[PDB]
RNA sequence: GGGUUCUAACUCAGGUAUAACAAUACCGAGGACAAUGUAUGGUGGGUAGUUUGACUGGGGCGGUCU
RNA sequence: UUUAUUAAAAACACAGCACUCUGCAAACACGAAAGUGGACGUAUAGGGUGUGAUGCCUGCCCGGUGCUGGAAGGUUAAUU
RNA sequence: GGGUCAGCGACUUAUAUUCUGUAGCAAGGUUAACCGUUUAGGGGAGCCGUAGGGAAACCGAGUCUUAAUAGGGCGUAGUUGCAGGGUAUAGACCCGAAACCGAGUGAUCUAUCCAUGAGCAGGUUGAAAGUGCCGUAACAGGCACCGGAGGACCGAACCCACUGUCGUUGAAAAGCCAGGGGAUGACUUGUGGAUAGGGGUGAAAGGCUAAUCAAACUCGGUGAUAGCUGGUUCUCCC
RNA sequence: CCUGUAUUCGAAACAUUAGCGUUAACAUAUUAAGUAGGGCGGGACACGAGAAAUCCUGUCUGAAGAUGGGGGGACCAUCC
RNA sequence: GCUUCGGGGAGGCGGCAAUAUCCUGUGAUCCGGAGAUUUCUGAAUGGGGAAACCCACUUACCAUAAGGUAGGUAUCUUGAAGAAGCGAACGAGGGGAAGUGAAACAUCUCAGUACCCUUAGGAAAAGACAUCAAAUGAGAUUCCCCAAGUA
């Protein structure tokens, strides 16, 4: 059973890294829904 | 177009007299290749002068 | 953009509406036509993005007032 | 009242120069056509929003609805 | 090759055949446009459709709906 | 329908309007916003009642129709607060859809593709081509050697899933065992990347798109709507 | 009983508010044309093209300019 | 946690959470104003990047070794000065649904609402009549109560 989930750190850091949330302009809008939340980690 | 002619061409006028011919005519062909100017009172005070 | 230099005329919104009175969302475009405006002022041919009411303000007022008008306005 | 011709608008997803794209200048090829903006007739399940009644010895079918 | 997790098959695909479109800025497709694939290819090439190795073959009907060509006549929008 | 107990759980609020009760004034009643050293006081704009008839002009205890002055139709104690019953607009007594729309997150699973690497024990079979000899007028043809083609054969790893038992609150939200198919190819696999929802991808099953697919998931419109089902809590009297 | 309350009150330093003074940045029209109006298609006006006034404009057009022009809900005349 | 300027006068070295060494009338702890220091990531701005990482160039000085100290090196706009990014609601503008109601549904409603995008200020917008009115005429804009659920 090759399960759904299988880790890899370098295209996890790819998909959601905060550089990557940073390019494009909606994902700003994600990391300062975040902040605004108050979640203590923005992201991966 | 209202425009004075600077050179005798057919159909059209003499020299110097003020004529009124298509947009396209005036503005494409003949102000750009320097056959006419158009009317104002700053052009007929130059080339009556 | 598509949108009229001289003027600033660009894309307006509106219905398209049938016979049965069904609204559609529609734009209504300008006539933009790029056009080669001799220039004696600087003896050469400047290329313009321009609407027709454009090339008739052209006509009008002269290419040295319409271009004099876009530098003040901005980009040329 | 239609055609033919021309070029100067316009086009080149053609050549040369511009380091490369693009634009520009010339040449060349088209040319008042093509293409685009508005209006307008046709076509259009390609795509949408919908409708497709009731009675009924279950429903459908048949029959009926004043 | 296929319905991951009740159907592996006669289903799909397949080489082969046929029709049709496309002269290149090709047709066709994504995209609002630019820009792309087709293709750094050029009718022995590319797209769509149907059939499905091979042997023997593939009869009749254009009335209906499509497609191709034609405009003699009727009708016909904006506009004027 | 309820395993039992404890706690929470469903007719409300705002405004408008009608009727009733009560209180103040009474052919009159009352102010709203605002001012206000603000529950006082001021503020008469405005609202209801006191007159109706007719579509209207218009008239008025009358008026409309009509040629009619006949006939006929319609006519000839309220108001402001408080409280209560009902209704109207809002979620409107509470819970409950499959759905639709907008914006974002997903190709670490899976579908295809792109780039770059890796894997396929062992054993067979013997195409074209080639060499030599004979032979042909030259062709052709025949034999022997050689050769190593194949979406070629048998068979492990690897990939798959045809049959049966077991398991089915499983060791496992798809497995184990015994058999089975491919196994140099249209093959398998590692890493990175590309295609995003009426969209993608699909050797096509409406298959797959993160255990979710005849339209993914998250949030928002949203307390969607439900002529339907369920529930709706103290007491006594007529 | 303590901290408190009524009452009276302190600022070296910095902020803020107002008044005044001064500086340097910008601005300083001179009466209004592709404008009013009009055709087509839409949109907003309580107003859904309606007898539809009024406003905005994508397209095509286009004045008078004070002896003139706009409005007064189609429209004409008078009046404001 | 440091310096300074004020307040204060006997305790104190933040809390879980105490212990030890200690400080404090040479005014400590504590409060208020100002200043200094302020690693790296993040608009991040020397280039790059899988945020808290990699690699640099260059000016001046110092060292003689394989370095240290102080700077400069993003982009855009305007002609050296600005801007970028973040963050409640309100404002203005560019686009703009559907559930729903009509007991169906397409006009219509929902509604110019939700949502997306852009951009300010303490407010914004609007604002002085080419506006109403037709009464003895009034005299910008904005908001509240009526007019009136009337036309």
């Amino acid at each position: 059973m090759k399960r759904t989930f299988q880790p890899s750190v370098i295209k996890r850091k790819r998909t959601h890294g905060f550089r990557a949330r940073m390019a494009t302009k909606k994902g700003r809008q994600v990391l300062a829904r975040r902040r605004a939340k108050g979640r203590h980690r923005l992201t991966v | 177009m209202q425009i004075i002619l600077l050179q005798r061409i057919v159909n059209l006028g003499k020299l110097g007299e003020t004529v009124d011919v298509k947009p396209g005519y005036g503005r494409n062909f003949l102000i750009p290749l320097g056959k006419a100017l158009p009317a104002t009172a700053a052009n007929i005070e130059k080339f009556e002068a | 953009s598509r949108v009229c230099q001289v003027t600033g005329k660009r894309p307006m919104v509106g219905n398209n509406v049938s016979h049965a009175n069904n609204k559609t969302r529609r734009r209504f475009l300008p006539n933009l036509h790029h056009h080669r405006f001799w220039v004696e002022s600087e003896n050469r041919f400047v290329r313009l993005r321009i609407s027709t009411k454009g090339m008739r303000i052209i006509d009008k007022l002269g290419i040295d007032k319409v271009l004099v008008d876009l530098r003040a306005q901005g980009q040329k």
